[PDB]
C-alpha cells in the first residue's frame, strides 16, 4: 500500500542521521534499506523482518513491527554518504513496493572559510564560503549560475564549496547578486 | 553480476527498442524496473522462474521474454514519450523475500524528431590569477553546453590518468532555455589542485555525450550528433 | 475460538509414473483444503467455495508465479538430496508449513521437510535452528543456517503472517469452519462368541471431527481395553466414530462443549 | 519404506437396506503417493464414482475419499478394489 520517507535530509559531515520509513502494507514479509548514488545502481544496505537494531559499520537499521516504523542510522557522516536512501517493504503477497527514496546531503565542515568571487580564462567562480550560504539561480535569461558543489583535496585534506557563473554587459562583481553573498566576500 | 544494455538511448516517437539483461549469479526471479523522478521504483513485468512472467505495476507499452536462466529482455514496441525514463534490471532467487541484485541502469530518451540532438561543446577555464596568490591552490573549471538530450558523463584527466580528487561535477544539468520544451543543457565541473602543481609543464576534461547511432537516419546539413566524446585541455 | 490451523504441504517426485505431477502443494483450514497447484496446471485455483469468492484474481495470479518458481526449486534442492545419498530412481520430497491459533489465544508454528515419507529437517523457530537426522540432512542444516535474514524471516512467517491469513481465511469460511453440528450417538449390544458381549457406541453427524468418546463402568474409566474406530469423513462436510468394549456400562461423549451420557 | 494404505469401506448414515445411502471408500496412511482406487457392486466397477484430491498428513503419508450414492440390499455385494507399489496385486476390500 503507502510507504513514506522524507524527500530529502541535509546533515553536517561527522554528525549522525536518522532516515525513517513508516508503512502501511496488507502484511508483512521484511523491511529493505538500498543505498543509491546519484547515476547509479540501487546497493543492498540491510533486511529486517523481527524487532530491533541491527548495527553494520557506522550504518545500523532499526525496525518496529508494531509502529510500523523503521530508520536507518549513519554514523561519523563522511561526504561518500551523500546518496539516496532507498526504503522498500515485502508484503503479504511478496510484493517489493518501493518508498521514493530520501536524498542525503552532506554539509562538509569547513574549518576556515574564505569567500571570494574569481574571473577565469568569460566565466565566475564563487568559491571557499561555509556550508551555512546558498547560491540562487540566474535572474536574466543570458547570465547562467550553477548551484555550489563540494570539492575534496584529499592529499591537502581539504574540503571547498564552489559555484560557476557565466554569459555574453556582464561582470564577476555583479554576476551573484542575486544571491546572499558573505559581507566579507573577496573581490579581485 | 547484472549486466544491462545499453547505458543511454535515444528514439524517435514509433521506434522499436529491446534492453537485454543477464546475470551468472543462478537467481531464478528476474525484474524489470522503471525509475522517475519523485516515486520508487515501478515493477513493468517480472519472470518468478525460467518458463514464466506477468505483468508488473506498469506493464503498457511494454513486453518481456525470459530467453534462459540467466537472459531476461523488456522491449518497447512503438516508443513514446511517457516512456523516457531509467530501467534497472533486477535478480533474485526464489524465497519471495530474497535480497534484490541491480544492472547498472539504462536512460532512453523518447524524442517526437532527432532534430534537437546535438552534442556538447567543451571549454576549460584556467585557474585565476588571484585564487593562485590568495588561496596557494588553483581552480580549473570545465563547460559542456548546448548538448542535447541529457546524456552526458563528464571526466578529467590529469597527465593520462583520470582523477577524482578535488574533483566536483554538478549532480543535475542546467536548461540553456528554460522555458522551452527542448531546451538544451549546460553542465560544469570544477578540478583543485596545489599552485605548484598547476605551475609546472597536462590537464583534460572529457565528455562522454551518447547521441545516435550509425543504424539511425540523418537528413540535415549539420554534423551527424552521434555518440562521441568532446574534450579540452 | 476453537483450535484452528493453517498449512501447506509441497511434494516433489522425481521421475514420476505417466500421469503423476511433479510437483503438487495444497493448503488446508483444519481439515479442509482451500488451495491447490500442480506441476500440470501451473495455476493455485481454490479447492474451497469461500476462497474463491473472498480471494481477488490478483492473489491467485500472483501466487501462481511464486509457486511456479517454488516448485523449480524443489525440483532442484530433490536433485541435491539424491546426488547427497547415492539414490536413483523415483524419490520423494516434502514440505508442511503452517500454524495453529489456540482456544486461549496461543499460537504455534511448524516448518518440516522429508525425503522418502521420513522426517529429513525440523526448523525449531524459537533458536533459529534446523534439527537434522542424518549426515546429508547435517550438511544442508549448515547452509540453510548460514543465512540468517531467511530464517528470521521463517520466524516472523509462522508467528506473524501465518496467524493473520489463518484469521482472515476463518472469518471468509465461518459458516463451514465455526459450526457445530451435533453427533448422534447409539449404543448396540450383541452377544458375539459364546459368552462375550461387546458394546458398540456409534456416533455419526458431527462437525468439527474432534469428537471425545469413551466406556465407563460405574462412572469410573474401564480398568479393561478400548477398542477405537477412526474419525471418519461421512462424505457431506460430516465425521463419524466410534468405541467398543466386551462384557453397569455407559458411553460418554464429549463434542463441542457438550458432554453425552449412554447408559446400558 | 513405503506403507500399505489402510482401507475403510462404510455407509454415510447407518445402513438399512432399501434405503437410498453413499458407500464410501477411505483409503489412508499410504506412502508413496501413486494409488488406483475403483468401487465394484458384484465384481463390476461402479463407473459413476465422485473422489477427494489427494490429501496430505503430518506423518507424510496420503489419503483418498472415494464414494457413491447406493441402496444397499441383501443380495448386492460392495467393494472397494485399491492398487499401490506395495500391493502385488489389486486389494478387493469387501463392505459389513
Ligand atoms: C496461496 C496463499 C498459497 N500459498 C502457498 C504457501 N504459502 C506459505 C509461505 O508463504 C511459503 O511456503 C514460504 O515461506 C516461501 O518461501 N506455501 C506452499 O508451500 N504452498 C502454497 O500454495
Amino acid at each position: 500500500q503507502n510507504i513514506d520517507q522524507p524527500t530529502e535530509m541535509t546533515a553536517t559531515e561527522g554528525a549522525i542521521v536518522q532516515i525513517n520509513c513508516t508503512y502501511q502494507t496488507s502484511g508483512f514479509n521484511g523491511l529493505f534499506w538500498y543505498q543509491q548514488h546519484a547515476g547509479e545502481a540501487p546497493t543492498f544496505l540491510s533486511y529486517n523482518v523481527l524487532d530491533g537494531l541491527e548495527e553494520k559499520g557506522r550504518f545500523s537499521s532499526f525496525l518496529s513491527r508494531s509502529k510500523g516504523y523503521s530508520y536507518l542510522l549513519l554514523k561519523e557522516l563522511q561526504m561518500k554518504d551523500s546518496a539516496s536512501y532507498l526504503c522498500a517493504v515485502v508484503d503479504s503477497n511478496y510484493q517489493l513496493i518501493w518508498g521514493a527514496g530520501t536524498k542525503l546531503i552532506i554539509k562538509p565542515d569547513i574549518q576556515n572559510p574564505d569567500p571570494a568571487v574569481y574571473q577565469l580564462r568569460s566565466v565566475c567562480l564563487f568559491t571557499d564560503f561555509d556550508s551555512q550560504t546558498n547560491v540562487s539561480q540566474s535572474k536574466d535569461s543570458d547570465v547562467y549560475i550553477t548551484d555550489k558543489c563540494v570539492l575534496d583535496m584529499r592529499s591537502m585534506d581539504f574540503k571547498s564549496n564552489s559555484a560557476v557563473a557565466w554569459s555574453n554587459d556582464f561582470a564577476c562583481a555583479n554576476a551573484f547578486n542575486n544571491s546572499i553573498i558573505p559581507e566579507d566576500t573577496f573581490f579581485p | 553480476g547484472v549486466t544491462q544494455t545499453p547505458k543511454f538511448q535515444v528514439l524517435k516517437t514509433g521506434q522499436s527498442m529491446t534492453l537485454q539483461c543477464a546475470q551468472d549469479m543462478n537467481h531464478n526471479s528476474m525484474y524489470w524496473y522503471r525509475q522517475d523522478p519523485g516515486m520508487g521504483l515501478r515493477l513493468i513485468y517480472y519472470s518468478a522462474s525460467e518458463g514464466t512472467t506477468d505483468k508488473g505495476e506498469v506493464p503498457n507499452g511494454y513486453n518481456v521474454s525470459r530467453l534462459n536462466k540467466r537472459e531476461f529482455s523488456l522491449r518497447l514496441e512503438s516508443a513514446a514519450p511517457s516512456q523516457t525514463s531509467v530501467y534497472f534490471c533486477a535478480s533474485s532467487p526464489p524465497g519471495g523475500t530474497d535480497t534484490q541484485y541491480f544492472g547498472e541502469g539504462s536512460r532512453l530518451t523518447v524524442l517526437e524528431d532527432l532534430k534537437n540532438v546535438f552534442p556538447p561543446e567543451v571549454a576549460v577555464f584556467e585557474p585565476s590569477e588571484a585564487e593562485i596568490s590568495h588561496t596557494q591552490k588553483a581552480t580549473l573549471v570545465c563547460l559542456a553546453t548546448g548538448f542535447y538530450p541529457d546524456h552526458v558523463e563528464l571526466s578529467w584527466w590529469v597527465n593520462g590518468k583520470e582523477v577524482h580528487s578535488g574533483v566536483c561535477t554538478d549532480p543535475q544539468p542546467l536548461k540553456e532555455q528554460p522555458a522551452l520544451n527542448d531546451s538544451r543543457y549546460a553542465l560544469s565541473s570544477r578540478l583543485r589542485v596545489s599552485a605548484t602543481f598547476w605551475q609546472n609543464p597536462h590537464f583534460r576534461c572529457q565528455v562522454q555525450f551518447y547521441g545516435l547511432s550509425e543504424n539511425d537516419e540523418w537528413t540535415q546539413d549539420r554534423a551527424k550528433p552521434v555518440t562521441q566524446i568532446v574534450s579540452a585541455e | 475460538m476453537r483450535t484452528h490451523s493453517l498449512r501447506y504441504f509441497r511434494l516433489g517426485v522425481s521421475d514420476p509414473i505417466h500421469g503423476v505431477p511433479e510437483f503438487i502443494s495444497v493448503g488446508y483450514v483444519d481439515s479442509h483444503p482451500i488451495t491447490t497447484y500442480d506441476s500440470v496446471t501451473r495455476q493455485k485455483e481454490p479447492r474451497a467455495p469461500w476462497m474463491a469468492e473472498n480471494l481477488a484474481p490478483d492473489h491467485w495470479e500472483r501466487y501462481t508465479q511464486l509457486l511456479r518458481g517454488w516448485q523449480q526449486m524443489f525440483k532442484v534442492e530433490l536433485k541435491r538430496l539424491q546426488r547427497h545419498y547415492n539414490h536413483s530412481g523415483s524419490h520423494t520430497y516434502q514440505r508442511m508449513i503452517g500454524c495453529e491459533l489456540l482456544e486461549d489465544g496461543s499460537t504455534t508454528g511448524f516448518l518440516q521437510y522429508a525425503y522418502d515419507g521420513q522426517d529429513f529437517l525440523i526448523f525449531n523457530k524459537d533458536t533459529l535452528s534446523w534439527l537434522a537426522v542424518d549426515n546429508v540432512a547435517h550438511t544442508i542444516k549448515q547452509a540453510w543456517e548460514a543465512n540468517q535474514h531467511e530464517l528470521l524471516y521463517q520466524k516472523n512467517w509462522l508467528e506473524e503472517e501465518c496467524i493473520a491469513w489463518l484469521k482472515r481465511f476463518l472469518e471468509y469460511g465461518k459458516d463451514t469452519l465455526q459450526r457445530t453440528e451435533p453427533p448422534l450417538v447409539r449404543v448396540n449390544r450383541k452377544e458375539t462368541f459364546p459368552g462375550v458381549t461387546a458394546l458398540f457406541c456409534k456416533a455419526h453427524g458431527f462437525y468439527p471431527p474432534e469428537i471425545y468418546m469413551t466406556w465407563m463402568k460405574n462412572g469410573e474409566e474401564i480398568v479393561q481395553e478400548i477398542d477405537y474406530g477412526d474419525i471418519l469423513p461421512s462424505g457431506d462436510g460430516t465425521y463419524q466414530a466410534w468405541a467398543s468394549i466386551e462384557l453397569l456400562y455407559s458411553c460418554h461423549v464429549e463434542h463441542s462443549g457438550v458432554h453425552m451420557v449412554l447408559q446400558v | 519404506i513405503q506403507r500399505t494404505p489402510k482401507i475403510q469401506v462404510y455407509s454415510r448414515h447407518p445402513a438399512e437396506n432399501g434405503k437410498s445411502n453413499f458407500l464410501n471408500c477411505y483409503v489412508s496412511g499410504f506412502h508413496p503417493s501413486d494409488i488406483e482406487v475403483d468401487l465394484l457392486k458384484n465384481g463390476e466397477r461402479i463407473e459413476k464414482v465422485e473422489h477427494s484430491d489427494l490429501s496430505f498428513s503430518k506423518d507424510w503419508s496420503f489419503y483418498l475419499l472415494y464414494y457413491t450414492e447406493f441402496t444397499p440390499t441383501e443380495k448386492d455385494e460392495y467393494a472397494c478394489r485399491v492398487n499401490h507399489v506395495t500391493l502385488s496385486q489389486p486389494k478387493i476390500v469387501k463392505w459389513d
